């Protein structure tokens, strides 16, 4: 019951989605710690995965269900952590964990902390989907949704006209 | 100032007031307007092309007039690229040849078939 | 809702059922004129949308654009063109009714006016309406994992196959849809609450029911479009005239 | 000949007095230099 | 963190100090809440401008003309700086 | 010979060398990659093997330098045969 | 005790900031010197790979 | 790829130090012209920002040296002849790197104060939640390069096995053809111009304050992003909105 | 808390709203951590079978067979490689 | 035109020009010493021509100041963060406290 790749991909999704559903019930305090801690667990998975790959260098895959098999076009939701992917993950996962811990002290006094932390983990999860995907289509998903998430984060102060 | 588009719509206004547009981005921010964000008072008349001349419209720049701006932008670019071309005539020669490889340019390992060596054959040896 | 969702889809069903199985040779001869007309429909209607003032009219113009993409695909003489143009019609008949509900049975019910100049700053007092606006706006423009992307991509595959130039110059719809939709979504969800508008209730459960149905359906076909193939695997090949 | 005095100088003087002089503005820079010099000498001695 | 707040007395202490450091003042112990700039303290019609520019840099503000030219008194300046929530 | 023996095509295919490194010097790249794969690609680990492959390819570089010297000499000769 | 024109006192920075600042500066400058000692010929270009002429 | 990994470590650190600076000041300003001399007040934020700036200036042993100088070298080591110019353009980009870094360091820490007084009474280092990430990222920007240059920039690494065309491989020529002049001038200049513009800003500040009308206009060009921000809106966006309304 | 200002209370969002910190959050935090952990476990155990290493799955003899059959089809259909037509 | 040399309107005008010139110096110059030097030089340049009586030469001088100030404009002026051209203007606006007006007789 262990999967580096499954845990890399689901834990950020948990930290993005659970706050959005449960934030009024959990409060900005616990949300800051839960998203921080889950994204900490993810960074440890990637450092240890980086060690193992240096030992062996046979990338793991994850072949999921079919998005479209119509006619001369098979697109599955495949995923993989190769060498280039594990380096991009080291940057993403480390920087995102630091920022989730730094944005607790920076965003205290801000009323809307929950939506802020949910978006940070959203971007993290979607870049993870970018670097991982074993087809150009799974890349395009992460391409679009990080630009979406960037719109929301840059617009985090919805009253400030220039931010919009 | 009434721009081209805004005085090509003169024949069509009928009874509407032919206002002289002024973008809100240049209006004094320190005055108290009813709508302080958009810098508009309540019953302020609107120009026919107000969607261009409000705050949600693209930002104006008041430092450089746009023609001189275009001169400066294109002049910088052309300087850069022309220097980068001219300086290809003032280039020293390489101190060593490109590497070369044993098996006839590795045509076999590049996916050759003894007739496509021109397409796939790497450097001689 | 009835119009945008279904009556505009009748034109697509009319093509596939009357115009292609018969009149095949006229299709393969007059297709380039169709590509002219669909391309002009896309770009000009999108640019016409950039300078409108009424909310409901803007959603209407978007419907013209997505149908024009769907015509590029169905009139492309390819399987992926048929399966995309159909999926555009389905996902469009999920997304557009939601937007017409938001701008015609929510805001117009509360404040009885459709001019953008009044509307600003809904996010403060009407947050759930903000969330729905942005989700539906990003589904309208064709953000992936939504049927309005999978249909855009497939129709532009087939339009690129038939005429690569027109099928690639029509990829700017990916941009222009974002322009005329986000210039609006930013205004509504953005800024300080409008002085002209007082407060009213957030969305009620009836409308939340509707929007959540219309979003679950498009997310499903955006996540696994292959479910619809079990009905259409014949139709993607009956109407292909290729020797 | 070109020389004039500012009426505010007593106000603008604290920008040049203690803990803002050409010394104190450059002391804490290279904050840990000396300890590291000593350790690098110790480690070269440890070779 | 930034656990700091302004008060009418503190604004008054800073304004009089700003004026005590000003060489073109008549002399000290004329400076008070009721002090005029042109009559009591004996200032030109540009020293008032320099004093207002000084209050701006001191309390971190931006005072336009229509709010500046009406400052003809120190207590007026105090009530003004008390009427900006961001008075630092 | 400053170079070691050239590997055959099949041992190259066996160790899966990259084509840029599939040259005269490939014999010493193999143990280096094995020691790196063993030592987890740390820098303090396989310094000897790195030194060997580096010196061998430096020898190839010097050979190529002398060939460029020959080409320059030949072209000057042709030039002062043209005049 | 606020001299609104006077010479300001020394700031009362904590120990965790004075201790840690000195630690990072120690490790930085030590890592620089140790790398420069073991790697000066490479960064200075003293090895002449070119053949003797 | 290696410069990406470094560039994350020595840039996110900078943005975090910028936040701790901006919050130590009362009004949360983002202007160096109103920062001054927080060095004695903010030492921990200072040591962290200067680490990143040196990891940006390619100081020896830091990640930026390994990640950046080697690209400046392959510009010379490439088999193509016309890439030689790009060495100089990269080199000018480097000396500009040391310029604007040391500018922020002087204007923010070494210079004479330019705010009021109360800003300096209430300046204070920020909480544990801010420091500890800057600590760890500082460790990464100090050590990651030497720890991972055997994987990425190594000789025959095979970790990232991208199928390079042999004809285009130049890393051996890059490391060997390069001479002393073309291996030292970047590092020398990065030290020298850095220290120099510090000396000018601290002793001969007139040099940056001539108030010439032909220098100040060039400052106006390089401010406002080579007026491209004004080209875009007026000639593209605005002539799109008008065409759209047409 | 620090820096606060009034806010409407009837405004309801799935997120907190303004400075959301209800006086029960320890219990709800327990429920959320439990669900999240159970979900992560269900996902990892479910996706285990669908994993594989890039290599080691397909023997090289099978690859040689398949490439042989490729040559057979190519010559039955009388096709030539890329570049030979010169 | 009639720009009177000793009236309130000219006073407002010249005070505004003096404010603007000082802010331009503060924005253009980095160091503080040189800012004070330029400030004193401007106050000298003003006191030198505070004495004029002919309206014509006065108005010519005001036009010269307008051209000078236009010639040393700054594109990125220093402004406080919490004030209009700043980075923290309408960041967290306290929402106006309003009561729920109703629109329908059956729906909330
Ligand atoms: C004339 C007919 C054109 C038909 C074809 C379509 C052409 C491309 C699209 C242009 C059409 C006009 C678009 C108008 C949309 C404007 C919407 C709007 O009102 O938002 C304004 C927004 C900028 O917002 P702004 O006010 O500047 O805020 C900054 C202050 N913080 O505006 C924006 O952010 C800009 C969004 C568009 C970005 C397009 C950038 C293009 C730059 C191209 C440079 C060349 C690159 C080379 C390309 C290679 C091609 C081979
Ligand atoms: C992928 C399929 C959909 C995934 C599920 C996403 C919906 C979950 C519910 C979100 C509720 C919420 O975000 O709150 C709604 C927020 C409220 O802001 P607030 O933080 O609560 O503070 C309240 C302070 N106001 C009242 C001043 C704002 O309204 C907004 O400001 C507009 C931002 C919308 C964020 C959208 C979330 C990201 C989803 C984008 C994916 C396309
Ligand atoms: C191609 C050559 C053109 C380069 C641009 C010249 C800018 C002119 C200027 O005078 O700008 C000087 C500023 C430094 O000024 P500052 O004191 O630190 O503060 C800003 C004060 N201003 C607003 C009065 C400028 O920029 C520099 O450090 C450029 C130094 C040249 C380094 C070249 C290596």
């Amino acid at each position: 019951m262990y999967n580096a790749i499954s845990l890399i991909i689901i834990l950020p999704c948990i930290s993005w989605l659970f706050p959005l559903f449960f934030g009024r019930q959990l409060g900005y305090v616990f949300v800051t710690r839960m998203t921080s801690t889950l994204i900490i667990i993810t960074t440890l998975i990637t450092y240890y995965y980086f060690y193992q790959l240096l030992g062996n260098n046979n990338p793991i895959n994850l072949e999921l269900f079919n998005y479209l098999n119509i006619d001369y076009l098979d697109i599955n939701y495949n995923f993989e952590i190769d060498a280039l992917t594990i380096t991009m993950l080291l940057a993403i996962t480390t920087i995102s964990s630091m920022v989730h811990i730094y944005s607790i002290g920076y965003m205290e006094t801000d009323p809307h902390q929950v939506r802020f932390f949910s978006l940070l983990s959203m971007f993290t999860f979607w870049m993870i989907i970018l670097v991982t995907g074993s087809n150009y289509f799974v890349l395009f998903v992460g391409w679009e949704f990080i630009g979406v998430t960037s719109y929301l984060l840059i617009s985090f102060w919805v009253t400030r006209l220039q931010a919009m | 100032i009434r721009a081209s588009f805004d005085k090509a719509e003169e024949p069509m206004l009928g009874d509407y007031p032919d206002i002289d547009p002024f973008p809100a981005q240049l209006k004094n921010p320190y005055k108290k307007y009813d709508d302080q964000q958009d810098r508009r008072n309540l019953e302020e008349p609107l120009s026919v092309n107000d969607d261009l001349y409000d705050m949600w419209s693209p930002d104006r720049f008041t430092h450089f007039k746009n023609q001189d701006a275009l001169k400066y932008f294109i002049g910088f670019l052309t300087i850069f690229f022309g220097a980068s071309y001219v300086a290809t005539y003032f280039v020293p020669e390489k101190a060593a040849i490109p590497r070369e490889f044993p098996y006839e340019g590795l045509w076999k390992e590049s996916g050759g078939t003894e007739k496509s060596k021109a397409f796939f054959g790497q450097r001689s040896e | 809702m009835i119009l945008a969702g279904l009556i505009l889809k009748l034109a697509l069903y009319a093509i596939l059922r009357l115009l292609l199985p018969l009149l095949c040779e006229a299709q393969i001869l007059y297709t380039p004129m169709i590509y002219i007309i669909s391309l002009l429909t896309i770009i000009l209607t999108s640019l016409a949308t950039l300078r409108q003032i009424d909310l409901k009219v803007i959603i209407a113009y978007s419907s013209i654009s997505h149908m024009g993409i769907a015509i590029l695909g169905v009139c492309s003489n390819t399987s992926l063109g048929i399966y995309g143009s159909i999926v555009l019609g389905v996902a469009h008949g999920f997304v557009s009714p939601a937007l017409f509900l938001i701008v015609g049975g929510i805001l117009y019910d509360r404040y009885h006016i459709r001019i953008v100049n009044y509307y600003k700053g809904l996010t403060t007092y009407m947050p759930q309406l903000a969330t729905y606006i942005i989700i539906l706006s990003f589904a309208n423009i064709g953000t992936p994992l939504t049927g309005n992307f999978t249909g855009e991509f497939l129709s532009l595959q087939g339009g690129f196959i038939r005429n690569p130039i027109i099928g690639g110059i029509s990829c700017i719809s990916v941009l222009l849809a974002a322009i005329y939709q986000l210039k609006l979504t930013n205004k509504l969800t953005g800024g300080i609450s409008s002085i002209y508008m007082h407060r009213t209730n957030d969305v009620t459960i009836r409308e939340k029911f509707i929007m959540n149905i219309l979003i679950i359906s498009t997310l499903i076909i955006g996540i696994c479009p292959q479910i619809m193939y079990n009905l259409l695997y014949w139709t993607v090949n009956n109407y292909i005239y290729i020797i | 000949a070109p020389q004039l005095k500012d009426p505010w100088a007593r106000r603008e003087a604290w920008r040049y007095q203690t803990n803002f002089t050409r010394a104190n503005r450059f002391k804490g820079a290279a904050p840990g230099f000396g300890i590291a010099v000593v350790a690098f000498g110790a480690y070269l001695a440890a070779e | 963190s930034s656990a700091h707040v302004l008060t009418k007395d503190m604004i008054q202490e800073r304004i009089v100090a700003l004026l005590e450091s000003f060489d073109k003042v008549n002399d000290a112990k004329n400076i008070t809440a009721t002090a005029n700039l042109t009559s009591d303290l004996g200032l030109d019609s540009l020293d008032v401008v320099e004093v207002v520019m000084a209050i701006e840099e001191e309390f971190g503000l931006e005072i336009p003309d229509h709010d500046a030219d009406e400052i003809k008194t120190v207590q007026q300046a105090i009530d003004y700086v008390s009427a900006q929530p961001a008075a630092v | 010979a400053e170079f070691p023996p050239l590997l055959s095509q099949e041992d190259m295919k066996k160790h899966k060398i990259l084509l840029a490194y599939r040259d005269r010097c490939a014999a010493l790249l193999v143990p280096l990659n094995e020691c790196r794969k063993k030592n987890y690609y740390m820098p303090w680990a396989c310094g000897h093997e790195r030194h060997e492959y580096e010196m061998c390819e430096v020898a190839d570089f010097q050979r190529r330098v002398k060939a460029m010297d020959k080409l320059k000499a030949e072209k000057i000769e042709q030039a002062k045969a043209a005049a | 005790n606020y001299k609104w024109n006077g010479p300001l006192p020394r700031p009362h920075v904590s120990a965790g900031h004075r201790i840690a600042t000195k630690f990072l500066g120690a490790t930085m400058f030590f890592w620089m010197f140790l790398r420069i000692k073991e790697e000066y010929p490479a960064m200075l270009g003293l090895h002449n790979f070119y053949p003797p002429k | 790829l290696f410069h990406l990994l470094g560039h994350a470590f020595f840039k996110a650190l900078l943005f975090m130090s910028a936040g701790s600076i901006i919050h130590s000041i009362l009004n949360e300003s983002q202007d160096i012209r109103t920062y001054g001399g927080l060095l004695s007040y903010l030492p921990y934020t200072y040591i962290c920002i200067t680490i990143a700036s040196l990891s940006l200036m390619a100081m020896p042993g830091l990640t930026g040296y390994y990640t950046k100088d080697i690209i400046i070298e392959s510009t010379y080591g490439s088999y193509s002849i016309s890439n030689y110019v790009v060495y100089w353009i990269a080199y000018l980009s480097a000396v500009l790197t040391c310029v604007y870094s040391m500018k922020i360091l002087y204007l923010t820490f070494y210079s004479n104060p330019n705010n009021n007084t109360i800003t300096y009474y209430n300046a204070h280092e920020s909480n544990i939640y801010i420091t500890l990430p800057m600590f760890i990222l500082a460790i990464f920007a100090m050590f990651a390069g030497w720890i991972l240059k055997d994987i990425y920039l190594g000789v025959g690494t095979d970790f990232v096995g991208t199928h390079i065309l042999p004809n285009n491989f130049s890393y051996f020529d890059t490391e060997f053809s390069i001479t002393q002049f073309y291996k030292l001038l970047p590092l020398i200049s990065a030290i020298l111009v850095s220290i120099l513009i510090v000396v000018l800003n601290e002793f001969f500040a007139i040099v940056f304050n001539l108030n010439n009308k032909y220098i100040n206009t060039v400052y106006s060009i390089f401010n406002q992003k080579l007026v491209s921000d004004q080209i875009l809106n007026h000639f593209i966006i605005f002539k799109g909105l008008v065409t759209s309304g047409n | 808390g620090g820096g606060r200002y009034p806010f409407p209370k009837d405004v309801i969002s799935m997120t907190g709203g303004w400075w959301a910190n209800p006086s029960n959050w320890k219990l709800n935090g327990l429920f959320a951590t439990g669900i999240a952990v159970g979900l992560a476990l269900w996902v990892s155990t479910a996706t285990l079978p669908y994993t594989r290493r890039r290599e080691g799955i397909t023997s090289e003899s099978d690859i040689s067979k398949w490439n042989a059959a490729a040559g057979v089809w190519r010559e039955r259909h009388g096709k030539i490689s890329t570049g030979e037509a010169a | 035109s009639h720009p009177v040399p000793f009236s309130a309107a000219n006073k407002k005008l010249v005070t505004s020009m003096y404010r603007q010139s000082l802010k331009l110096a503060r924005n253009w110059i980095s160091n503080r010493q040189l800012f004070r030097q330029k400030a004193v030089e401007i106050r000298h340049k003003f006191d030198q021509n505070a004495q004029i009586s002919n309206p014509r030469l006065l108005a010519r001088t005001l036009d010269e100041t307008r051209a000078h100030l236009y010639e040393f404009r700054h594109p990125d002026p220093i402004v406080p963060p919490s004030f209009p051209g700043g980075t923290k203007y309408e960041r967290n606006v306290p929402p106006r406290m309003e009561k729920i007006m109703q629109h329908n007789l059956y729906e909330p």
